[PDB]
This record gives structure tokens, sequence and C-alpha cells, in this order.
């Protein structure tokens, strides 16, 4: 479901 | 329309996570973290598409593709969305 945080 | 926003990154980034990726679809804010630098921009809104990095096109982009570039843009990051 990949959510990334940059 | 795009936008050329340049970024500068804190103890937290540049403040906005990311979906897409997954399968060519693209690379999509996916939502602001309140005071970083994304949120502080007003430039870019949960839903902006990510075209590039510092020049590096993201279209195509997987996740972690998108991931990486984006934590290794530097501490100027200029982002086109």
């Amino acid at each position: 479901r990949r959510e990334t945080q940059v | 329309e795009p936008r050329k926003v340049v970024l500068h990154r804190g103890s937290t980034g540049l403040g906005f996570n990311i979906v897409g990726g997954e399968d060519g679809e693209g690379i999509f804010i996916s939502f602001i973290l309140a005071g970083g630098p994304a949120d502080l921009s007003g430039e870019l809104r949960k839903g902006d598409r990510i075209i590039s990095v510092n020049s590096v096109d993201l279209r195509a982009a997987s996740h972690e593709q998108a991931a990486a570039a984006l934590k290794n843009a530097g501490q100027a990051v200029t982002i086109v969305a």
C-alpha cells in the first residue's frame, strides 16, 4: 500500500 | 501548468508523503507535514504529482525510485509538480 515520508 | 518549488530540508525532510510509482502511474503528494518545508511553501498540496526532482524526471519513476531521489536530492531540493 506503499506511502513514504520525505 | 507545473511549478518549480524549491525546498530546503529540516529535521523533518521536505515534509510530505508520496504514493504511486507502484506501476508507472507516477508519484503524488500523499500528505503535507504541518510546519514542514512543503507546508510552509504553500505551493504544494495533497494530490500534486511529482514530475521531477532537481532536473531528474519522476513521471515513470517507481516508488523507491522517487523515494531515494527525493532523499538524496541535496539540501536544496528543486521540485517540479
